[PDB]
C-alpha cells in the first residue's frame, strides 16, 4: 500500500528529525535502523538505491530521496497536512536559508564528533565553534517564529527549523556539551521545547 | 522605477544564467544590470559579500546560492517550474541538488585550474565519459526528466553555457543530448541570456 520506507540508523540527528516530522504528518511509514543486524536484508538492498548507502534515505516504490532538505520537501508535497512551512514566498526563502546554515554548523558537524577516529584536539574545536553560535541562532529562529505567525494568525502552520534545533539542543545534551546561556526563560523555553509531546514520542 | 524586481549579475556565471533564464520563463518585468560596470561603493550597497546573482525588490534583497531559483519559482507562480505529478517533481528536487553538487564544481575545476593545459586535456576526457554513458541512459523525453520546462533545465543550459565558453562543447558524438542541447537553446528563455 502505502509502502513508504525510512532507512536510519540509532542516534543519526538526521533520521531522528525526519522520524519526528513524519510523526507529526501522521503518514505510515516503515522505519528501518540500518545499524541493527536484523535489518542486513534492508541494508543490502539502500547500497543498492543510494550512492553511498545515504542515511537517512526516504524510499518508496517510484523513487528513493535522500539529502535532508530535499526529504523534508519530498514529506510537504506527500503530506501536505498540517503544513510544515510558512506561505509567504519571501519567508519560505528566509527559512530554506536558516536551515542551510543550521545544517552545515550543527547538524554535519554533531555528525563528525560521532567518528571514533577525530582527533582529540579537533572536536573540543568543533564543540566550542557550536557554543557560539547557537544561542544567537536560536535567537534568530524565533524571531522568524514571531514573524511569520503574525503575517498570518490564522495560518496554524508549524516551524520546522524550531522542530529542527528541538534536536541540536538534544544533542548537546546528548554530547555533554554546555549550552552557554544565564537568561532566564531562554532556559525556559528550551526546557518546554524539548518537553513537546511529539519530540518525546520520537525518543 | 516600476522595475519589480532587478537581478545583478555578472558575466560567465552559471549561478546568474541560471536566474536570467528562470525570470525570462516568468515574463516578468525586472531590470537587469551589470557588475563591473557599478560604482565599487553601491556593489557593496545591495550585496555586501560579493556574491554574484542578487535579485531584490521593494523590501526584499537575495542571493542565497542553492535557494534563489526555488524563490522566483514560487514568487512568480505561473508558469511553474517544476512538475506537477508528486513523484517526478520529487526527484528533480534531488536532481537540482545532485547537480549543484557533483556537476558545478566540474566547472569550476575547468576554470581555476584551466592556465594549464595537461590538466585540461585529461578534465575534458572525464566529462566526456561521465556524458558519455549517461546520453544512452536518457531518451524519449522532450526536456530533461520531464514533459515540460523545469527548474533543472536551467540549471543545465546555463552550466552548458559557460562550459562551452571554456572551450567545452557538445558534438553530434553524443546523440539524443545534442538535439536536447539544440532544444534548450531553441528556447526564447535561453536565447536571451546567451548573448
Amino acid at each position: 500500500s502505502n509502502a513508504m520506507l525510512l532507512y536510519t540508523k540509532k542516534d543519526d540527528i538526521y533520521s531522528d528529525i525526519v522520524r519526528m516530522i513524519l510523526l507529526i504528518k501522521g503518514a505510515n511509514a516503515k522505519i528501518v535502523d540500518v545499524s541493527k543486524e536484523e535489518n542486513s536484508k534492508h541494508l543490502e538492498e539502500l547500497n543498492i538505491i543510494t550512492p553511498n548507502g545515504n542515511i537517512p534515505t526516504l524510499s518508496t516504490d517510484d523513487f528513493a530521496v535522500y539529502r535532508l532538505s530535499v526529504i523534508i520537501e519530498a514529506i510537504e508535497d506527500l503530506y501536505p497536512f498540517p503544513p510544515m512551512f510558512p506561505v509567504f514566498p519571501k519567508q519560505r526563502a528566509n527559512a530554506r536559508i536558516l536551515l542551510e546554515y543550521v545544517n552545515k554548523t550543527f547538524l554535519q558537524n554533531i555528525i563528525k564528533l560521532q567518528s571514533p577516529d577525530l582527533d582529540e584536539k579537533q572536536a573540543n574545536e568543533i564543540k566550542m565553534l557550536m557554543q557560539r553560535d547557537i544561542i544567537s541562532t536560536y535567537k534568530k529562529i524565533v524571531s522568524e517564529r514571531e514573524v511569520n505567525a503574525e503575517s498570518n494568525p490564522d495560518a496554524q502552520n508549524i516551524n520546522v527549523l524550531t522542530l529542527i534545533i528541538t534536536f541540536v539542543f538534544y544533542y548537546f545534551i546528548k554530547l555533554k556539551i554546555s549550552i552557554p546561556t544565564k537568561d532566564k526563560n531562554i532556559i525556559k523555553e528550551i526546557k518546554e521545547l524539548l518537553s513537546e509531546p511529539n519530540f518525546i514520542k520520537t525518543i | 522605477s516600476n522595475a519589480m524586481v532587478t537581478l545583478y549579475t555578472t558575466k560567465y556565471c552559471p549561478y546568474s544564467l541560471r536566474a536570467r533564464i528562470a525570470l525570462a520563463e516568468k515574463k516578468m518585468s525586472t531590470d537587469i544590470v551589470e557588475a563591473g560596470d557599478l560604482e565599487p561603493a553601491m556593489i557593496k550597497k545591495i550585496t555586501p559579500n560579493g556574491v554574484f546573482p542578487v535579485l531584490m525588490e521593494k523590501d526584499y534583497s537575495i542571493n542565497n546560492r542553492k535557494a534563489l531559483l526555488i524563490y522566483i519559482d514560487e514568487r512568480f507562480p505561473a508558469p511553474s517550474l517544476l512538475p506537477n505529478v508528486v513523484n517526478e517533481r520529487i526527484k528533480i528536487r534531488l536532481s537540482l541538488d545532485k547537480i549543484d553538487n557533483e556537476w558545478y564544481p566540474v566547472l569550476d575545476q575547468i576554470r581555476k585550474h584551466r592556465s594549464d593545459q595537461k590538466m585540461l586535456e585529461s578534465m575534458f576526457k572525464d566529462l566526456k565519459e561521465s556524458l558519455l554513458a549517461m546520453e544512452k541512459a536518457f531518451t524519449g523525453s522532450e526536456f530533461f526528466i520531464s514533459s515540460g520546462f523545469t527548474l533543472a533545465d536551467c540549471y543545465i543550459a546555463a552550466l552548458i553555457i559557460c562550459l562551452e565558453a571554456e572551450g567545452f562543447i557538445i558534438d553530434d558524438e553524443y546523440g539524443a543530448i545534442y538535439e536536447y542541447k539544440k532544444r534548450l537553446f531553441a528556447r526564447d528563455s535561453v536565447k536571451k541570456a546567451n548573448i
